[PDB]
């Protein structure tokens, strides 16, 4: 019946993966929360918990940090009782482990401590935020010491520690404030460091919370104003090297644009010194995207006519020998700080700003790069290098389409990048230029993974265009051939180019013909519904009453 | 089901339910229209005040706020914003916000003048003066937020493509009727992306005649589109006033002077027939088919001015021109529930700061609004990767 | 006139191009 | 691209594609049954001989195919009749996509056979194992077998005029489901729809049935009951065998004295159109229509238009994956390739080494085996290994990815 | 011209930082420094600095030389074609020289990641010339030979990273690891004898799946098979010292019916035997824990592919997942010699399902590969689910829901179990008992992957059989209630959801009030395309039914 947890408390100080797993196992049951044991046997355990985590050898203080998670999640009684003793204990060996921090780091599992200690604070103190009564007295008196060892922290290991802070920062605006100037220290120095050491993620987290530090209506606006300030003079000193005023319309509107990061130089003898740029708007562009995208206690205003002016005057930059070759390569690379601006304010604005996705749309064709002679040709060798961000366009087409839907008229934006879909769609190989006597093995083959995003932006076109016969055609031949390869390599078909196959049927547009007889040739023994119903149609869906 | 209730008389507004005897009357409110009122969110509650001009909105109480306006209107729509509570980018879903509100606010008057707000910021984003060279009935949005119907009392129905609504040149025009337009209504469904290929216009008129409309010529590209083709209509005795269909469509309820009458849509013949009439015109009868006529039935006696289904497609909502509304029920035709206050201008049934407008055309130029983003559910599981994420980290300690 | 039938021409899907090979 | 056919004479084993003017004629073939190739697990080809009592094996999957016999099969018994059940839902991995390769070892399941005087032989094809014997099923004989869903059901037809649906896991592990006695003479064909779903209780799958008694009978199969027919058809000369469009969108019926057309979807002069396969889900009326056929030298005197297409004694059909283009095999040993609207032959193949086609076999493509057992059953033993020869086949197995993977793995240093 | 100077970069490599580094790898990605020509100039000046980046360092030059070198082997056939032998050669060399001491480079606290990056630059180097066949005879397989046992021994320390790498070569480079596989073995067997719970999932995947690729030099596969699958009947025995198997005699008898074999295997049975004394009430997870150590490697030896066909018994796993599913209190009794003791009644009573959940395991894996291989018997291990329901004292079908919370994870794989067995079969089978129960499980459970396969299991149940009215109802209620708490709750109601509410609408389950105006006002905007050929087809139909 009852596990009698004075064995597992007293088999807990010596125990092994085998042994401890099935220990922290048992204790999830519910039984444990029953009378009189709430006194005299819990008492027990949480004694043996403090023992083990107020002094070990770093292996008992892991597993007690993760079995007092584990009791304090599973059982109310023990949070309400004794979870202001254990996260003192903890907390206390959180501070005397990060005094000293190029002494504990010295061993490969002193990441692994700060992460279990760091880890069971914040889950302790997220389950303390449900109980009023409980957040008093043993958190609102400990925050005050917790949190500048948490900043301390954070200067060395910003990958774990700025989420707790970002939480405590966010439920807690009172407690942070008078620490709040030494928690924007670190953030400057984490800023004015080569800022590509750091992930994306630590990126973004660093973004987040330097704009949840602005919580202390207008102080938001203020951050957000300076950094959207903060783009101007970069494009103008972009504007040296690519000779503006050839169109003014666009200089018009450069100009009609609206602190602690260095005014930076630029050298042309050494043109990788231009890598600083796309370097900082990248920056800027994130943490835009932190003033903007994150959630708030009250509402915000937000520029979106001047974000949007942003993003076009952005893909408006476009068109002595190395320099050059290298003005070349940085530009997409600025077009796509503008894609992805566009991106976030599309999805999490939704319906705001419908009066920005045609002018859109149209400025997509500016990112296309073209053949430099005359022509309009599509340029696909550097198409090659641009496969991340063509994604992330088919993506943002796919966001845009969800709200506008059908369109009458069509553009000729769609078209050339089915194009670029096309040619991104055929395996790679990287020995056209010129053997060894096998030229097919030096190929790049394309996943499925790829095809996926391929195959529902051509669901997008396919649905709300009647496109051009030419550009259909081609569609229908890709989706024939692969779908037949695959169904010869493999046994089936994978359902992205089953789904292309459904909308080809439905969605002919133009055509006076369907492709249904030979989506039913090729699903000969891989059978599906759709087509069941287009053959065979079924009564309507009241008559039956 | 227990969705809640709401109506409005032209002296005083009420809320309640269909299965509790609890009532919530509104302060203040001065109506004439036939629809004047919709909830915006899941929280306010807009009111179109009559010889004020001025718009009520109240909690789901008391007047919270006041919004004055250039003129006095008669109709009121909102478009509904979605796609907002999932990230295609994380995955994430997330909780409503405490600030929520639509995209827009159409709002029209006498003599066609159709206002276009956005609600985020008050601005006033497009005005239409003549749109109809006649007053407005009605006006909603079909879809999502693809398409604007409004119909007036010039006999014309018009379809406004939004998106070139607020960047002029309507889309498609229907003029087949020789008095004005009362009510009308939509029977949809949509593919994976949102249009109207199926979809079906009910039109209803003081012409006593009932007018469906197949949509599915509209996207064509031939006013700027292909014309549709009009698939039945009807011809009622008396003058109609309003109308209302079941969900699964099935049933058409039409109020009008002495009842609201109940046409099938699924005609049953003799023997073991059925025909289906949507997929021509018509005589309708009160209480086989070849002759050129059908059979209604009849559910009231009472004068009607407006009309709800309930979701459940059993129970009408109709409120009489006495201040009261009647919860019917279809098979027995009795009534369960009368309620009243301490005619009716509109009625409507749900489960379950504000910026000041302005009066000047918005025309680079910081075009702001309000907002809020909203947490994900996880600030508002699985042991087993716990235990797997404790389980490899033991192999990293050794002594 | 509807795309779902047996069309009233002789070689349907000979511009889709499946069964030509190209020479070169 | 191209189609590929696999048709065989009496004495003939030809092998062409459509659109090629190239073929292998198999060396060693004999057969006097209407249905008894069949393809198996896209790299062989099995042949039930005549009057020799062995399956001959031919090898298909090579640049330059195999002329020659591969391999053979003894047999207890001569057997007319052949099936595959295709084992499918395997290379997916539905706990986690890995979309894994075909093996070069690939088999089916079973393999149907059916000789003479009724009898039914069916056997495990990854290890020869005979799961069970049906002595009697039909009382005269079996003229064709087909699996409809991928390996759910199974469909027979004999020359008792009876049509029978089994249940495959009622079949191996008999008592069949429904049984169909509306014809009155020998059923020589039948043919179902090629669209179809997972399941019968949400689909109305087409059963076309075919017999000299110069009828052909359509079924509604939904059951969850027995099936409903809603409409059979009358013809005056004696048919032999059919095909479908891919879409059921017509019927093509080859018989003696041409091949005749038929269209489902049936245009009156008013240019209305009429479907006279309508039909529903479990609930459906039994009011089966009648109409007769009459050649081409308005349908409410119970009479309907057929539109001839040829004038050859046709032996069997088959129909390209466009559904555009009828092969059609005569009595004289070639197989000629006809388009449907204009009704113009566009190629003959004939074999070149006579008999008339057996059968004959269309798909399209791109540019050992176990012995059989021949009176053995496996029991209800526990403590037998069921032991089978199986292969699973590799998985198939980005530069953003790994600079994220760089720019996390830069911090850890200070240096 | 437009390039980019490549001396330029050979230049700032040796000297450089993240924010310059990553575009240094990004330029050296161009498809344009492939030209002839430039191999003599100032490709060789890119790779000499390189191998002086890794030929010495302070371990943050071997790490960015790793780096750019596997970037520059992958995007330019010249440079492998030319330098990849002495770029592996290099990194092979530092690699020998960093194995030999482990203890001291980890108390550095980046020595791991610095083992990642060597390991998985070499893996990358070494996949890259595996298929191409000039590159690899005398240019690859000469190195081999030292490279293995260097990672032989890496492996008893950092197993997640290596053995992935080990696998590949075994599996392509067999006969080249023919002298060092008991070398390899004697390692495995190490690591499973050991814990074997500080190993998470994958790491206990990757031992198995090479502790079966040993056995490659069509026999010695079968051989080690049968050897793993000989060491269940013992432990299965050991449980009757908990219950009596001699009640039913059917059990029994499968039991003695089970595969042993004697004195012609001892080099892959190397495990102890169990103790399991009834006084430490905390040790009698040792048997799951060896059975699931048991099931690990029998489904490696069965679901890995091969170079050749396999004689897999499927007859005797069925046998013993049977066997498996037997093991139980609702109807073989405790036995007598032990006695009553409320703590270890507790844990046989936990312990026992888990014994269960394995059989369910492997006939899981049994299913998904092998689909339709071994259906002469899928009805009797549909049967055989129901002895995983539990029940309460009394054998009335009352099923005790408070343990059923403890195994929602093993549920899940039911589910998915059945989703996948009634897949392959018809609509007439005689577990519509079983149904009924699952049906009640699911429901109770459900008030997440969890929706989508409890959801496939209503579809496969409304579709296959006309089901009672009031686990009927009871469905339709659930899908229309959580479908609107979603969608009040959220915007969006997911795609199975949506399926299920299809399945709802075309069932003959036609009399419900709910079915008729709220199972269709939610689809009539969901935006679903497979609902939109069922209010507007796309073909030709009458307008008047006989129905």
């Amino acid at each position: 019946e009852f596990i009698a947890v004075s064995t597992l408390a007293r088999n807990l100080e010596i125990a092994k993966g085998n042994e401890f797993h099935t220990i922290l196992a048992t204790l999830r049951s519910p039984v444990y929360i029953n009378e009189q044991l709430l006194k005299s046997e819990l008492s027990f355990l949480v004694t043996k918990i403090l023992k083990l985590i107020r002094s070990g050898n770093d292996f008992d203080l892991w597993k007690g940090c993760h079995t007092s998670v584990v009791t304090c999640a599973y059982n109310p009684l023990v949070l309400s009782t004794h979870g202001g003793q254990l996260l003192a204990a903890i907390y206390s060996r959180l501070e005397q482990k990060t005094g000293f921090y190029s002494s504990v780091i010295s061993s490969s599992h002193g990441k692994q401590l700060f992460n279990t200690l760091i880890s069971s604070v914040a889950i302790i103190i997220d389950l303390m935020k449900n109980k009023p009564t409980l957040s008093r007295e043993a958190l609102v008196p400990k925050l005050k010491a917790i949190i500048p060892t948490l900043i301390t922290l954070s200067q060395y290991e910003p990958e774990l520690v700025l989420p707790v802070l970002q939480r405590i920062l966010k439920r807690n605006t009172t407690t942070f404030k008078p620490f709040t100037n030494k928690f924007r220290t670190v953030l400057i120095n984490l800023i004015i460091s080569d800022y590509a050491s750091l992930g994306t993620k630590t990126q973004r987290l660093v973004c987040e919370n330097f704009a949840y530090l602005h919580l202390l209506d207008s102080n938001w606006r203020t951050g957000l104003m300076s950094i959207l300030s903060q783009f101007k003079p970069i494009i103008q000193l972009c504007g040296e090297i690519l000779d503006f005023e050839q169109d003014n319309e666009l200089y018009k509107l450069i100009k009609s644009l609206p602190e602690f990061l260095p005014s930076l130089k630029l050298d042309f003898n050494a043109p990788l010194t231009l890598w600083e740029i796309p370097q900082r708007l990248s920056l800027l562009a994130d943490m835009l995207v932190a003033f903007i995208s994150l959630p708030t206690p009250f509402p915000i205003r937000v520029p979106l006519g001047g974000i949007n002016s942003l993003c076009e005057v952005l893909l408006g930059v476009s068109n002595d020998n190395e320099l050059n070759g290298v003005i070349n390569t940085i530009l997409p690379q600025i077009q796509f700080q503008g894609i992805r601006l566009w991106e976030i304010m599309v999805s999490k604005y939704g319906k705001c700003g419908l009066s920005f996705f045609e002018g859109i749309l149209s400025s997509i064709e500016l990112f296309i790069p073209l053949k430099k002679k005359s022509n309009n040709e599509i340029d696909f060798n550097v198409v090659g290098s641009l496969k991340f961000e063509f994604a992330t366009v088919f993506r943002l087409v796919n966001m845009i389409l969800s709200h506008l839907g059908h369109q009458l008229n069509i553009i000729s934006v769609i078209s050339q990048l089915i194009e670029v879909a096309l040619f991104l769609s055929h395996d790679k190989t990287l020995i056209d230029s010129l053997i060894y006597t096998h030229p097919e093995l030096f190929v790049c083959k394309n996943s499925m993974n790829w095809f996926n995003e391929i195959n529902d932006f051509f669901i997008t076109a396919l649905n709300n265009w009647i496109l051009p016969s030419t550009p259909h055609i081609q569609i229908l031949k890709y989706s024939i051939t692969q779908s037949l390869r695959l169904k010869e390599r493999f046994g089936y078909i994978p359902e992205s180019f089953v789904n292309l196959l459904r909308c080809e049927v439905l969605h002919p547009g133009s055509e006076r013909v369907s492709i249904l007889p030979i989506a039913i040739s090729l699903l000969k023994n891989i059978n599906d519904d759709m087509f069941e119903l287009l053959c065979h149609p079924k009564v309507p869906v009241g008559m039956v009453y | 089901m227990d969705e809640q209730v709401i109506f409005t008389t032209n002296t005083s507004g009420t809320i309640a339910s269909v299965h509790s005897f609890e009532q919530i009357n509104l302060r203040q409110c001065s109506t004439q229209s036939r629809n004047s009122c919709v909830q915006v969110g899941n929280k306010y509650l807009f009111i179109a005040q009559a010889q004020k001009a001025l718009i009520n909105v109240y909690n789901l109480e008391s007047v919270e706020q006041r919004l004055p306006l250039p003129e006095i209107l008669k109709c009121l729509e909102v478009v509904e914003n979605d796609g907002v509570q999932y990230d295609r980018i994380q995955g994430v879903n997330h909780n409503l916000p405490d600030f929520n509100l639509p995209y827009l606010l159409l709002g029209s008057t006498e003599s066609g003048k159709l206002y276009i707000w956005e609600l985020n910021s008050g601005i006033l984003l497009n005005v239409k003066p003549m749109a109809h060279y006649q007053s407005i009935t009605k006006i909603k949005s079909i879809l999502n937020g693809k398409y604007i119907i409004t119909s007036g009392n010039d006999s014309r129905v018009i379809i406004w493509q939004t998106v070139d609504l607020v960047s002029p040149k309507p889309l498609c025009i229907l003029h087949d009727h020789t008095l004005p337009v009362t009510d009308f209504q939509v029977s949809s469904s949509q593919g994976k992306f949102l249009s109207c290929t199926d979809t079906k216009l009910f039109t209803v008129s003081q012409d006593a005649t009932i007018r469906c409309y197949d949509l599915s010529l509209i996207g064509s590209k031939k006013s700027i589109g292909k014309t549709p083709v009009l698939l039945a209509t009807f011809t009622t005795p008396y003058s109609i006033k309003s109308i209302v269909l079941d969900p699964a469509d099935r049933a058409c309820y039409i109020g009008t002077a002495e009842g609201c009458f109940s046409l099938n849509l699924f005609y049953k013949l003799k023997g073991n027939a059925i025909v289906n009439l949507l997929q021509r015109v018509f005589s309708l009868v009160q209480r086989l088919y070849a002759m050129g006529q059908l059979v209604c039935e009849n559910v009231l006696n009472s004068n009607v001015s407006c009309l709800e289904i309930s979701m459940d497609g059993t129970l009408l909502l109709i409120g009489d021109t006495e201040g009261k509304v009647s919860i019917a029920e279809i098979y027995s035709k009795q009534i369960i529930r009368t309620i009243q206050t301490l005619e009716v201008t509109n009625l409507l049934t749900n489960p379950y700061k504000i910026p000041n407008l302005q009066r000047v055309i918005f025309d680079g130029h910081l075009h702001d609004i309000w907002y809020q983003i909203g947490e994900p559910e996880a600030e508002t599981n699985d042991f087993n990767a716990y235990l797997e994420q404790v389980k490899t980290q033991e192999s990293i300690f050794s002594h | 006139r509807n795309p779902y039938l047996i069309p009233d021409y002789p070689q349907p899907f000979e511009h889709l191009k499946l069964f030509t090979r190209e020479l070169k």
